[PDB]
């Protein structure tokens, strides 16, 4: 079972890429999905088998690398973070397969999408699976290539290919960090297996920690779109609605926070890591806030919603909180994928749209997907007694629960970007159901008020929901969404909760914050998130649809104008990566290639060689005349040059100065 | 007769038969093809079964014969781990060279034939001789033919690049010829197993690399000595562009593991340095330039300047794993180089005519297997895991790190660099909108003979990026005898 | 509608619109194939698997069915007394 | 509403057959089957490696220290 | 054009000349201030930055069992 959980995915995949031509687009629909929901049920028994009886289970099949020191092998191992990790990602993948039934289906390429779809599954199972740094590195490209097929899905379109390149760049350059790191690992400790680095963790040399930690911190940062290296996510939007939910918000995303906590036994060891993790989260969540409410394409709202909840979770990998870390991203991935889902039952409702600016109404068209919509909104935000609720805010009192400086401003500053996770979510539900219809007759023209005469058995295009394949998953997701984290808080953070004792995750002692999150934080802090979410939504409902002048009034202003556009342009980040990084390499390429190449190295080399060998040549045939009686001169120039040389005992330098002397003459025409 | 001697044997048969079949049958030129592709076969053959009774952990120079006649000038043939590797890549390479030129070659269709196979028999006397003089033999004998295979097949620049490579070549060996003879002085020989037991002395090992190293930098080659393959490889044919960039770069490759790494280890350690700042310098700059490149072979040709850099930085690593890691890239970059060139030579310019990217776009659309192949090779030059190409680049990268880490965070930046070329010329030629507006006529896809060619070639690196113990298991215990150190409690033991 | 394309183009994906008539049966077929490949990796898994604890008796533990470390166990262990 | 599945596989058009250009012989069952075979003589070729060699070595001294269970004690 | 007939291309004449132009741009190279600083910056500046940088550090770490109470210095 534990190796069928592996390779299930896998051969659904090619058989819906590969034979699709036999299998057409039902069976290759048939196949993929079967694959992927058995796949899942096999998770859900490990989950207990592994988790729950704290079994952790070992399998080796052959080796992959072996030189000397180094012995990779096609190894995984299951524990509890294992375990914990597959249940979002092959529920949710089981769930986007099925979504994709009726989402697609008017696509030409079902086979080839469903196979893609099929290939990333298989790929993230392997990269948590692993039983070692390189095997997971394996999955991690292996995610990496899937997600830039699936960005240029639609590969005709240009800004798709534009996106695509960023998303396989951006990535491959936090690979390279991740490629040092694990040079690091192998050269100080002889192999990277898991239970090798963290066996001898505590002991090795506290700079070395540091360098592996660093490392792979920056490998973390661009498979979670961490500030630095974030730019990919929001343009990987380009690619079907599916793929975002699967892909860049559910599950892929989370391959960065979970190389953090599967190497929480080495990064423990290194405080250093620890307030790098800590400070990188909390500059991620308002960092992506801020942009989120001035998008206005719904898929990039909810994209830079994603990007400051991965902030969350490296900030509380900062507080040594992993549980915690685990806890918001399992969580997250439900109701993360469930706003995916319902937005793309929104742009399929209203023909392809992504502009809030052509929203509104909708209320009365589309009630299922406003509901859970609503529901995954709540959970967003952190209401009370919702799923999101037990996850996001013990992550903000950890902060506060370690009393530190930096624990301190990293706890206001996920405030303000709570406060403006709840303004761009107001944002997504007022503007697309609660507001005035800003979009044409076509969105809202009903059959049951008499429009037309002749053209009334049809041509009214209402914008409607979708079928059970577009609607099952919604249903589910909203379910997760409102009971899975009280259901589960006990197994992820309990009190004194043991269900990570197979050392998947590691704790130093001197580490703990959370018997003084528990009881020392003050009330008044405690509550602060829900006070602020309760009242900016007040806030933020009443701007619009009731005063929705004064933010007129505040864009119209050169403050807010300039205000509204930097935060629109996503801090100017792409203009100045653009500006400054990529034109910059291909200008040197350009001077490489023209100056040097073919240039100045053809003319001190090849060229300037046959420039000039050719004009000496004819210079030197110059003298042959054919005049008998200037040959007999140049004999007798000649014999008296060898006398001079031999007589005087000349020095040998002055005889080959004499000979450069007359190339330099022969250089010179005439 | 040894089975080294029939290696060199078979392919000089099939020319005598491709040029002496006229008088027992206007011959058809698929007669004289259908020759000299058994010829190749069978030659493959010995060679599998050379690999099947080859023993992986002896330091005895195996299926060699006893000359007891000795000469001034006498071919002796033998094999190890570090070569039999590389005599295992001609003759899979060149089976798959001849029939990617099935039909592109029209004219002169013998001496196309004649030409691979002379080129089949001399470079695999460079990868078998066991003498330091034969190696130079082999290593410049393959240049006239070269010579000629371009000017007679070549492209329209043809005249240019056989001119450079000839003369870049020769330039080059000449400074390794100077190295050798002053070897086969101070020893009174350059065998293999009589030299290799010699101590030069320091000041001569500096001197001894110098020459050695101008001569394997020409043939890397690196960065600034490498317009020859920029003309070369462009120009030539199909097969001779596989045939030089497969095995042809390799030559300065192996050539480092029987030249400089036994014979001068203290100059190589002393001088690393050196070679890694021109190995690192080659790794950015060609990577600069393979994006700014705007032909299509020469974009393939010039990536492989950056990969031939790694696999030298790698071989002087003085480590295991960089050493094995460095083999290891060699064979991976000759699969993929040789699809690459196959997808660039030999499909888009058949059915264009032209080499130029600016009238490529979107040709997934209409050439669905093309596509696949193409953008699985573009991943293996990528060095993306599950190639042979990431286990080398790996590998090689480590050992290049712990030797020198400023060397080796330089040269890892290839891994970024490698991708954006890879990926950006897959993205312009593959995807990139609809089907190009330049071309008038509509595309076949991969005819069953290009299917089969590429298919075979992204087999071996799939499998070998999987299981990569089926050439480490025979590199492990031969190479270890080119490492140079010792550790303190491990050395001088009773 | 549905947007025209090559007919003389051959994917191995299937193209376009691509069902044959014979999909349910083929997809029998490749379906049936997967199950075979499937338990072939099942049972070199309850081979090859390695643990350090057993579970106890009365918990939900199915791979006690099927695994040979396990079984082994179980079986030895039922010689008491 | 589906497709059939159509396109010419290399090349060949609905009404005739692939045409051999010479090649097919020698590089299927030449090349191919060469190495097929290749494979399974592979596996039956003893191993000669020196990890073989040298971890059955490396047991016996870690038998000999207290690390490693001697099957065969004394 | 090139041995075996390839398909009908529309060769645009202005991307073929700028094609052409790239094959025959080294016969027009020229000496100047600004061609030779960019000649010296990559040829010898850059590099020779890399081997002064590699040639100080070359021994100067080891990693390999590194543990509390040592340095990765060696020298
Ligand atoms: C992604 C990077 C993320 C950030 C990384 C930060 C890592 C921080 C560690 C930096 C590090 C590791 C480099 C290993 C690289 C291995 C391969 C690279 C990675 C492979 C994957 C580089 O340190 C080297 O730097 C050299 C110069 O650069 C210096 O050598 C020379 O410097 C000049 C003459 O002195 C010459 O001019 C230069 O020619 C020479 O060479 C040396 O300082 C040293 O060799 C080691 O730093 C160490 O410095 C020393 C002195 O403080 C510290 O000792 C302290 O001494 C006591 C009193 O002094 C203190 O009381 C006490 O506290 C401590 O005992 C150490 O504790 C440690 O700090
Ligand atoms: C560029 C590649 C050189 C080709 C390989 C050379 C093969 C070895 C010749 C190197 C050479 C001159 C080098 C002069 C500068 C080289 C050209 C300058 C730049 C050219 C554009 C070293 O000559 C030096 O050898 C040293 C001892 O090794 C002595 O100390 C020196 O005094 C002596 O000058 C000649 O010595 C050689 O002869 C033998 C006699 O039996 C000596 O024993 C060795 O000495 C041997 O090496
Ligand atoms: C240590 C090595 C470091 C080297 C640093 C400098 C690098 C220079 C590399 C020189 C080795 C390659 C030279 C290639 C020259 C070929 C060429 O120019 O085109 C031939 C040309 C091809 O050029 P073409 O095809 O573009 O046009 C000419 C047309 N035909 C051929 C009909 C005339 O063919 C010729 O025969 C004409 C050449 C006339 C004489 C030119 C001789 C120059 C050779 C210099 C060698 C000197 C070495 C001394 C050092
Ligand atoms: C790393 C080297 C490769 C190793 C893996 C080798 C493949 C293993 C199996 C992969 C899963 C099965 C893939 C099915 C193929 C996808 C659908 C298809 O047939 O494409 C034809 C399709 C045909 O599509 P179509 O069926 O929709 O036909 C109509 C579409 N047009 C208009 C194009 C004709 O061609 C394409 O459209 C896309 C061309 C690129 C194909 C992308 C390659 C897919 C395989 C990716 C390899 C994954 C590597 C993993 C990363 C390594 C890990 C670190
Ligand atoms: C590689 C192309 C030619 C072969 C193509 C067909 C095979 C491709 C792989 C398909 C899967 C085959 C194995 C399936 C798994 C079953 C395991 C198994 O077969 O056990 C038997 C063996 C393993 O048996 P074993 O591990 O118990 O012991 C035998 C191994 N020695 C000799 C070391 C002791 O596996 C094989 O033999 C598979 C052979 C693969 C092909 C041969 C090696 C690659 C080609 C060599 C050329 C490399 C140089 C290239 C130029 C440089
Ligand atoms: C794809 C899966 C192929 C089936 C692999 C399992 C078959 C097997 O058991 O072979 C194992 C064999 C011996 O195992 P070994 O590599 O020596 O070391 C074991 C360390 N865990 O080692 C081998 O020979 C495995 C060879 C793997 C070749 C994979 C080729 C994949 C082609 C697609
Ligand atoms: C708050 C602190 C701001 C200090 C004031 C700085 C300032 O003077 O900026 C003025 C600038 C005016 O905008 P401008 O387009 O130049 O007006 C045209 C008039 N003809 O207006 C601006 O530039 C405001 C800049 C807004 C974007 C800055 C980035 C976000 C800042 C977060 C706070
Ligand atoms: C190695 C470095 C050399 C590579 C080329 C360097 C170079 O600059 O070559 C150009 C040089 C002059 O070419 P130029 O005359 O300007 O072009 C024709 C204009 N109508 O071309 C030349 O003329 C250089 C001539 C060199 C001749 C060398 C002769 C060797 C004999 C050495 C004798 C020692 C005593
Ligand atoms: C060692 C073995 C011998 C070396 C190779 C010599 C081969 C000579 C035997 C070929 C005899 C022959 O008949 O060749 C004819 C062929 C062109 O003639 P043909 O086919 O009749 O023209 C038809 C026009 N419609 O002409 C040819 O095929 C010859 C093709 C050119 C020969 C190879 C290219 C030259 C290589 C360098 C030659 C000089 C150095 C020798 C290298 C040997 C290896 C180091
Ligand atoms: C779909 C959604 C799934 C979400 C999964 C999320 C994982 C975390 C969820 C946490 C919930 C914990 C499980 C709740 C029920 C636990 C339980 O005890 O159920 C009882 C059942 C029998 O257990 P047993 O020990 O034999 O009781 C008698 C002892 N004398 O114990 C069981 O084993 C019943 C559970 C069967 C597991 C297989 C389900 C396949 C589907
Ligand atoms: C479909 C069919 C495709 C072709 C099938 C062949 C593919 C074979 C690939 C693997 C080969 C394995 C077979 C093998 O192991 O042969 C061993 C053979 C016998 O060994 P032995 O008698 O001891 O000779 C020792 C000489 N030193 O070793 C040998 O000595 C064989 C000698 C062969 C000599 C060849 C002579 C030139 C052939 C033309």
């Amino acid at each position: 079972m534990y190796l069928s959980i592996i390779i299930l995915p896998l051969l659904g995949s090619v058989v819906s890429g590969f034979f699709g031509r036999k299998v057409g687009v039902s069976g290759a629909q048939l196949i993929t999905c079967s694959s992927v929901i058995i796949t899942t049920i096999l998770s859900i028994i490990a989950f207990f088998e592994v988790g729950f009886n704290n079994i952790p289970v070992t399998i080796n099949i052959f080796r992959w690398i072996d030189s000397e020191w180094f012995i990779i092998n096609w190894g995984f191992q299951y524990d509890s973070l294992t375990v914990s990790m597959l249940i979002p990602v092959l529920i949710i993948s089981s769930l986007v397969h099925i979504y994709s039934i009726s989402y697609m289906s008017s696509d030409p390429h079902n086979q080839r999408f469903f196979s893609y779809l099929s290939l990333f599954t298989f790929m993230m199972i392997i990269l948590v699976t692993a039983n070692n740094y390189l095997l997971m590195f394996v999955g991690w490209e292996g995610v990496g290539v899937c997600s830039y097929l699936l960005v240029s899905f639609w590969f005709t379109r240009i800004a798709a290919n534009q996106s695509s390149i960023s998303a396989f760049l951006t990535n491959r350059v936090g690979d390279c960090f991740l490629t040092v790191g694990m040079f690091a690992i192998l050269w100080s400790l002889g192999n990277l297996d898991y239970a090798t680095v963290f066996s001898l963790a505590p002991y090795i040399n506290s700079n070395v920690v540091i360098i592996i930690g660093i490392c792979l911190l920056i490998g973390a940062m661009a498979k979670s779109s961490q500030v630095g290296l974030h730019v990919w996510l929001p343009m990987a939007m380009e690619g079907p609605t599916p793929v975002s939910a699967l892909i860049h918000a559910a599950t892929m995303v989370t391959a960065g926070v979970y190389l953090l906590m599967r190497s929480s036994p080495l990064i423990e060891y290194s405080s250093t890591v620890l307030l790098l993790c800590l400070w990188l989260g909390a500059i991620t969540t308002v960092f992506s806030s801020l942009i989120g409410l001035f998008q206005q394409d719904i898929k990039k709202v909810i994209a830079y919603s994603t990007m400051s909840q991965l902030g969350m979770m490296v900030l509380s990998i900062g507080l040594s909180s992993y549980n915690i870390a685990l806890f918001h991203l399992v969580n997250h991935a439900f109701y993360k994928a469930l706003l995916f889902l319902g937005a793309g039952s929104v742009i399929h409702a209203v023909a392809d749209n992504q502009d809030f600016r052509k929203f509104g109404g909708l209320i009365s068209y589309l009630p299922l997907t406003y509901s859970v919509m609503l529901i995954a909104s709540l959970s967003l935000v952190a209401f009370p007694f919702m799923t999101g609720f037990y996850s996001k805010d013990f992550i903000l009192e950890s902060a506060y629960g370690q009393f530190s400086f930096s624990g301190v401003a990293v706890y206001i500053i996920a405030t303000i970007g709570a406060i403006f996770t709840t303004l761009y979510s107001v944002k997504v539900l007022y503007l697309t159901f609660l507001s005035n219809p800003n979009g044409p007759r076509t969105y809202y023209r009903l059959a049951i008020d008499n429009f037309f005469s002749a053209q009334a058995i049809k041509s009214y295009k209402p914008a409607h929901e979708g079928d059970f394949f577009l609607t099952l998953p919604l249903v589910i997701l909203a379910l997760f969404s409102i009971f899975f984290g009280f259901i589960t808080k006990d197994i992820f953070i309990g009190l004194g909760s043991n269900f990570f004792v197979d050392n998947s995750l590691f704790i130093h002692p001197i580490h703990e914050i959370m018997i003084d999150t528990e009881f020392a934080v003050p009330v008044l802090f405690k509550l602060l998130p829900f006070i602020f979410t309760i009242s900016f939504s007040v806030i933020a409902l009443t701007l619009s649809e009731l005063l929705s002048e004064l933010v007129i009034y505040f864009k119209f202003s050169r403050f807010g104008y300039n205000i509204f556009g930097f935060f629109n342009q996503r801090f100017l980040i792409e203009f100045f990566y653009n500006k400054y990084i990529t034109n910059l390499i291909l200008n040197l390429g350009g001077q490489i290639t023209k100056i040097l190449d073919k240039g100045s190295i053809e003319l001190f080399g090849p060229y300037g060689l046959e420039r000039g060998l050719v004009k000496l040549s004819k210079n030197i045939s110059s003298l042959s005349t054919s005049h008998v009686t200037t040959y007999a001169l140049y004999i007798l120039v000649g014999f008296i040059l060898y006398l001079i040389y031999n007589n005087l005992l000349l020095d040998y330098s002055y005889l080959l100065l004499i000979i450069i002397l007359l190339l330099l003459l022969m250089m010179i025409g005439e | 007769m040894s089975l080294l001697y029939v290696l060199l044997i078979i392919p000089i048969i099939g020319i005598f038969l491709i040029s002496t079949i006229d008088s027992f049958y206007f011959f058809n030129v698929s007669y004289y093809k259908k020759i000299a592709l058994i010829t190749t076969i069978l030659n493959l053959i010995v060679s599998l079964i050379i690999y099947i009774l080859f023993d992986f952990s002896n330091n005895q120079f195996q299926f060699i014969q006893e000359n007891l006649d000795l000469s001034f000038y006498d071919i002796y043939l033998g094999v190890d781990g570090v070569s039999i590797y590389f005599v295992l890549l001609t003759t899979i390479i060149m089976p798959i060279a001849l029939v990617s030129n099935w039909n592109s070659i029209t004219n002169n269709i013998k001496s196309y034939l004649i030409i691979m196979l002379l080129l089949e028999t001399l470079l695999l006397a460079v990868f078998l001789v066991l003498d330091v003089l034969l190696f130079y033999i082999f290593f410049e004998s393959i240049l006239p033919p070269l010579f000629i295979l371009i000017g007679l097949f070549g492209s329209s620049n043809k005249v240019r690049a056989s001119f450079y490579i000839f003369l870049y070549t020769l330039l080059g060996s000449l400074f390794l010829l100077l190295s050798i003879l002053t070897m086969s002085s101070i020893v009174g020989t350059t065998y293999f197993d009589v030299l290799l037991k010699s101590s030069f002395e320091y000041t001569t090992q500096l001197f001894l690399f110098f020459g050695i190293f101008i001569a394997f930098a020409v043939k890397t080659p690196v960065w600034g000595l490498n317009s020859w393959l920029l003309r070369a490889h462009v120009e030539s044919p199909l097969g001779g562009s596989i045939v030089l960039a497969a095995i042809v770069l390799k030559l300065s490759l192996y050539g480092v593991f029987r030249l400089i790494l036994p014979i001068l280890p203290q100059a190589s350690l002393n001088l690393t340095y050196i070679v890694y700042a021109i190995g690192a310098i080659t790794v950015l700059y060609a990577s600069f330039s393979t994006l700014r490149t705007v032909d299509v072979k020469e974009l393939i040709a010039y990536s492989s300047v950056a990969h031939a850099a790694i696999y030298l930085m790698g071989v002087f690593s003085n480590t295991i794993q960089g050493l094995e890691g460095a083999i290891l890239l060699g064979l991976a970059h000759g699969f993929v180089s040789s699809g690459l060139f196959i997808c660039a030579g030999g499909i888009l310019y058949d059915r264009t005519g032209t080499r130029l990217i600016y009238f490529f776009r979107g040709l997934t659309q209409i050439m669905p297997l093309f596509s696949l192949f193409f953008f699985i090779l573009c991943l293996g030059n990528a060095g993306t895991p599950l190639t042979l190409n990431f286990v080398g680049e790996f590998m090689s990268l480590y050992g290049t790190l712990e030797r020198l880490p400023i060397a080796g965070m330089l040269a890892s930046t290839s891994i970024i660099f490698s991708a954006a070329y890879s990926i950006y010329m897959y993205n312009r030629i593959a995807f990139g909108g609809s089907v190009s507006l330049y071309f008038i006529d509509c595309f076949r896809d991969l005819t069953k003979r290009e299917f089969f060619i590429l298919f075979t070639l992204v087999s071996f690196t799939v499998i070998l990026g999987i299981y990569p113990s089926f050439v480490l298991d025979g590199l492990h215990y031969n190479i270890s005898s080119v490492v140079y150190g010792i550790e303190p409690n491990a050395s001088y033991l009773t | 509608p549905k947007i025209p394309y090559p007919k003389h183009v051959w994917s191995p994906a299937g193209g376009w619109y691509a069902q044959p008539a014979n999909w349910k049966q083929n997809t029998a077929i490749f379906g049936l194939v997967i199950f075979g490949i499937t338990a072939m990796v099942w049972k070199y898994s309850a081979e090859h698997e390695v643990r350090h604890k057993m579970p106890e008796p009365d918990r939900f533990y199915p791979s006690r069915y099927w695994v040979k470390q396990i079984k082994d166990y179980e079986r030895a262990q039922k010689e008491k007394q | 509403q589906y497709d059939p599945p159509t396109g010419w596989l290399w090349g060949v058009r609905p009404g005739e057959k692939y045409q051999n250009e010479g090649w097919e012989g020698p590089f299927f069952y030449g090349f191919w089957g060469s190495l097929i075979v290749f494979a399974i003589a592979y596996a039956y070729k003893p191993d000669t490696s020196i990890q073989t060699w040298a971890l059955e070595e490396a047991r016996r001294r870690l038998e000999a220290e207290g690390i490693l269970e001697d099957p065969n004690p004394t | 054009m090139a041995g075996l007939q390839h398909y009908k291309i529309a060769m645009d004449p202005a991307l073929v000349r700028l094609g052409s132009m790239i094959s025959n741009r080294y016969k027009y190279f020229r000496w100047t201030k600004r061609t030779a600083l960019v000649s010296f910056m990559y040829v010898v500046v850059v590099p020779s930055t890399i081997g002064y940088l590699a040639y100080k550090t070359d021994g100067l770490w080891d990693l390999r069992a590194k543990r509390r109470g040592d340095l990765i210095s060696e020298r």
